[PDB]
RNA sequence: GUCUCCGUAGUGUAGCGGUUAUCACGUUCGCCUAACACGCGAAAGGUCCUCGGUUCGAAACCGGGCGGAAACACCA
RNA sequence: GGAUAGUGGCCUACCAUGGUUUCAACGGGUAACGGGGAAUAAGGGUUCGAUUCCGGAGAGGGAGCCUGAGAAACGGCUACCACAUCCAAGGAAGGCAGCAGGCGCGCAAAUUACCCAAUCCUAAUUCAGGGAGGUAGUGACAAUAAAUAACGAUACAGGGCCCAUUCGGGUCUUGUAAUUGGAAUGAGUACAAUGUAAAUACCUUAACGAGGAACAAUUGGAGGGCAAGUCUGGUGCCAGCAGCCGCGGUAAUUCCAGCUCCAAUAGCGUAUAUUAAAGUUGUUGCAGUUAAAAAGCUCGUAGUUGAACUUUGGGCCCGGUUGGCCG
């Protein structure tokens, strides 16, 4: 009987389940559960300003040599501590500290992209100006 | 201008309204537009009747260009058509002038400020400039 | 909502009335009258958009003001009176009497009557009781109550009202053999002949009237009207009569017509 | 509070954007055609994928069903106005023959190639944009017109167009004056 | 385990890199014609096939 | 906006008007392999935030400006 | 029996101890108003649904009440709490989750404009009023169509074929051009007309409006999946690139620039949530010997499922549908 009841009056029992058996899907959980508006950093949002509270340095993981010239940025609203990263090459001279810093996902839907570790977050925006614009120099960064 | 060449369409007869309306079909071929007050005119004689008798609105030019829809309204007589043509189309064409009543904001303004008195207020007024006249 | 509504929006009122969706957020809502606002046609469409005779909204309230159009005898002055079936409008001017007559389409008609026909209007009576003072009285489709009726009128027949003496002259009892109106429901407007009814004594009579050309349909009884014998019409049946045909052969004379 | 007005998307993009046979097969039909978008050749796919789902929904009926016979000369009967089924293939199944180029075909660019007004289906697009060609006697200045075997013969010069007579044009005006005021 | 490595290496290879201007070219046409452009450079005046059409060759 | 506390190599950050140097980290350099690695053998790295004076002579004595680090203010 | 406009523990006095529950009561959470519906897909289904329509709740959090048919009304009052305004300190006046607009909040969302001209509503009523509503402005939330270019002649390079008079012309071609030429409208100007309550736009059309220096189309990538370089210069496990594998430690087809090429096209990339992909939710339609998966075994309820059998067979006819000799 494929180890499942087959009766025409049998519906509740697969009902249920399938409400237990659901909750061993990671998407299920993580819906449901709601983790993303209590323990999530973002607090279920695609992009956080924050504070440029110091500038950072990390090194890669195995198999890698480099230095990502990440930052620790403190979120506005969840005022948590963060580490962000400047994506593009000579984008560190752009950011200073005490800076309004666009932050966005990195792409693993929480997790590490690459020989980064620990940081899941990368800076789009610094100052109300995208780091694109600068790095193309097609837009200055205002002073003040 | 040439060629005009008025054709009418859908001509109905309204003795509730005193009025006959026709979807009026105008050609205007290697001319622009016809303006309002030439189709009004040569419709006075192909019903009958006056220049200041008729109403035309729309005339929507088609794309391309040479032709252009629009509809058109006949009344009897002038007092018959200042009691049923609206307000807005009188004061266009000759039929009448419309009145600044100033705007919409001040008139609000000065109701609020009429409402705020209770009576006509000229002894309201007489004793405030008694009590504040020094 | 803390009492009455008056107002309706242009997209919840009933849909045979063919009002469009882009011309305003609201519709004309009837006024309190005669028929159900779900069951009627407000003056003010049946003359700006069925009869085109109005364009604008003033248009219909200058001339229902003018005095001109008679609605049940009655001249009548609101732009929002709930004409529904078996009313008939007068116009003195134009030489026109106007009588609401529901198509097989299912909708409203212009169906255009004789001055001896307006004179007379049929009313299907709902409510048959023995007022106070002991005088009896009976309830047509209308409202229009008539005291000290025919004994033998009970409910569910249909009266001839004089309309413009307000008194009932012929009446047509319910039986097998009758050329009845479906007014209501998804089958409305056919007219056909009754063969038989199963009672159901728990609500919802239902009827099977039968159509001219062999076709049977149900109909429950709160919908039906019956408007005369067997191939005898107390009423100038609208064009059509009630034939209903299909998709197919209503294709094949659109293409028979052109 | 007015009612919503209504939108659809007229186009789908394919699920496999990447692959070369695909791209050279539209790259083919789109120069053959002239046509700048491949929009254009999704927007007209999207359109075969419609009639075809909704004629396999017929085929899956019986004969002699009101259902399937009303709807069903209503399409065929729309296919061989428009022209892209011929007289002897209405029966149904060839609707789920049709193929993109038949729709094609069909578009006013073409006919413009074929009746042989433009000599290049490029300039039959310029010649459709500049406003030089009417339909009956209606100028039309949309590519994609989709003529239906009755306005075919109606196809000509606009009255209002410098290459049908009329006005001789502004920048013919502007070298006649030169050189006449040079010759004067 | 170190997190305030130097960060004076920033933008190094930014910097080192030579300036070049990009020349002015002939305008390619764009929409109906660089369409066409493809039509008559993929099929109809394709140079080199060797084996397999090759569609950017480099100095061979 | 006004008032107050600090500013010192690359990170650290000393140290002290006749004179700026030290310390670890680091920064490089000879060292080996193949690149390393640890192991190692040596030396490149501050207008004392800016200006102006006091000044024989000042970074430090003083004041102005800026930067940052803290406050209170700021109804056309 | 009170109270209600009415039935009713709605309330009261007495009497009886009942009522619900593994068929999921009760309690807790809800980034929960519900539905019509929206996205997504062969089918099955999953997710979302404050948001134009219908039915509900609220006017800052509660309570109470007058008037009126209808309110437990807040653009109506009364009281308290948390807020907050004017004070010649006695006092008085307020609840924008109405239309605009301001601060704060945040990734995140428009003018302190015009008109009752339309669609309607209300009053004693055709006339008046309505930030209901409509119009305009901001607007790349999403959708539809569609400019940025085409067409001849010259300098080369071709594909069938004619002369077989040598490698001469090549008549018709399709492109490459430090070739050159005519015609063509659109974007933008708009005299004017129409549009519209007045207008602003759309359409119409006088007249003015390209030759590329021009009226300039970008967004990404070129090792693989996943189409597009063993090209040049710079860098040398440094800078950096990459959603996955990985690339860079002086020969980089992966970095940074140039050339070329390709992808979509006024659109493209990125982040988050969701769907198909996913037969990785499996009712259709998973697996359980070893990849994660038979409870040590047995009894056993709710639940699920549950042997066969009881009127057949035979004729007599009639009228409808589908085609059918003969048309």
């Amino acid at each position: 009987g494929k180890g499942k009841p087959r009766g025409l009056n049998s519906a509740r029992k697969l009902r249920v389940h399938r409400r237990n058996n659901r909750w061993a899907e990671n998407n299920y959980k993580k819906r449901l559960l709601g983790t993303a508006f209590k323990s999530s950093p973002f607090g279920g949002s695609s992009h956080a300003k924050g504070i440029v509270l110091e500038k950072l340095g990390i090194e890669s993981k195995q198999p890698n040599s480099a230095i990502r010239k990440c930052v620790r940025v403190q979120l506005i609203k969840n005022g948590k501590k963060v580490t962000a990263f400047v994506p593009n090459d000579g984008c560190l001279n752009f950011v200073d500290e005490n800076d309004e810093v666009l932050l966005a996902g990195f792409g693993r839907k929480g997790k590490a992209k690459g020989d980064i570790p620990g940081v899941r977050f990368k800076v789009v925006k610094v100052s109300g100006v995208s780091l694109l614009a600068l790095w193309k120099e097609k837009k200055e960064k205002p002073r003040s | 201008s040439d060629a005009v060449t008025i054709r009418t369409r859908k001509v109905i007869s309204n003795p509730l309204l005193a009025r006959k309306q026709f979807v009026v079909d105008v050609l205007h071929p290697n001319r622009a537009n016809v303006s309002k007050d030439e189709l009004r005119e040569k419709l006075a004689e192909v019903y009958k009747a006056e220049k200041d008798a008729v109403s035309v609105f729309g005339f929507r030019t088609q794309f391309g260009g040479g032709k252009s829809v629009g509809f058109g309204l006949v009344y009897n007589s002038v007092a018959e058509a200042k009691k049923f043509e609206p307000t807005y189309r009188l004061v266009r064409y000759g039929l009448a002038e419309k009145v600044e009543k100033a705007s919409r904001q001040q008139r609000k303004q000065k109701k609020n400020r009429d409402k705020k008195i209770f009576g006509t207020g000229k002894r309201l007024a007489k004793k405030v400039a008694r009590r504040n006249a020094d | 909502a803390r009492g009455p509504k008056k107002h309706l929006k242009r997209l919840a009122a009933p849909h045979h009335w063919l009002l469009d969706k882009l011309s305003g957020c609201y519709a004309p809502r009837p006024s309190a009258g005669p028929h159900k606002l779900r069951e009627s046609l407000p003056l003010i469409v049946f003359l700006r958009n069925r009869l085109k005779y109005a364009l604008n909204g003033r248009e219909v309230k200058a001339i229902l003001m003018q005095r001109h159009v008679k609605v049940d005898g009655k001249v009548r002055t609101d732009t929002t009176y709930p004409a529904g079936f078996m009313d008939v409008i007068t116009l003195d001017a134009t030489n026109e009497n106007f009588r609401l007559v529901y198509d097989v389409k299912g909708r409203f008609a212009v169906h255009r009557i004789t001055d001896e026909e307006a004179s007379y209007k049929l009313g299907k009576v709902k409510k048959v009781q023995l007022g106070k003072k002991g005088v009896p009285y009976v309830v047509t489709h209308d409202g229009r109550t008539i005291r000290y009726p025919d004994p033998n009128i009970k409910v569910n027949d249909t009266v001839k009202i004089d309309l413009a003496s307000g008194k009932i002259t012929d009446f047509i009892k319910f039986d097998a053999g009758k050329l009845v109106y479906v007014t209501g429901g998804r089958n409305l407007g056919r007219i056909g002949t009754i063969v038989h009814k199963e009672r159901h004594d728990g609500g919802f009579d239902l009827v099977h009237i039968k159509d001219s050309l062999d076709n049977t349909f149900v109909t429950r009884l709160n919908n039906v009207f019956v408007i005369g014998e067997q191939g005898k019409p107390y009423i100038s049946l609208p064009k059509g009569k009630g034939i209903k045909l299909s998709i197919a052969e209503e294709r094949d004379r659109r293409r028979a017509q052109q | 509070p007015r009612a919503p007005r209504t939108y659809s998307k007229t186009y789908s993009t394919p699920k496999r954007p990447y692959e070369s046979s695909r791209l050279d097969a539209e790259l083919k039909l789109a120069g053959e055609f002239g046509l700048k978008n491949k929009k254009e050749i999704y927007r007209i796919s999207f359109q075969l994928s419609k009639i075809r789902r909704a004629a396999r929904d017929l085929l899956t009926r019986d004969e002699k069903d009101p259902k399937r016979l009303f709807e069903g000369n209503a399409l065929i009967r729309r296919l061989v106005r428009v022209g892209v089924l011929s007289e002897d293939k209405k029966k149904l199944d060839y609707v789920l023959a049709l193929k993109v180029e038949d729709f094609l075909e069909r578009r006013l660019q073409t006919q413009v190639y074929k009746l042989g007004l433009a000599k290049s289906v490029h300039h039959a697009r310029v010649l459709i944009t500049q406003r030089h060609i009417a339909v009956g006697k209606q100028i039309v200045n949309i590519p994609s017109f989709m003529v239906r075997l009755d306005s075919e013969k109606h196809i000509d010069f606009a009255p209002t167009s410098p290459f049908g007579g009329a006005r001789p044009g502004r920048v013919a005006r502007r070298n006649a004056a030169r050189k006449a005021e040079a010759s004067g | 385990a170190k997190v305030h490595g130097s960060l004076a290496r920033a933008g190094k290879v930014k910097s080192q890199t030579p300036k070049v201007e990009k020349t002015e070219k002939p305008k390619k046409p764009k929409g109906r014609a660089y369409k066409r452009l493809l039509y008559t450079r993929r099929f109809v005046n394709v140079t080199l096939v060797n084996g397999k059409r090759r569609m950017n060759p480099g100095p061979s």
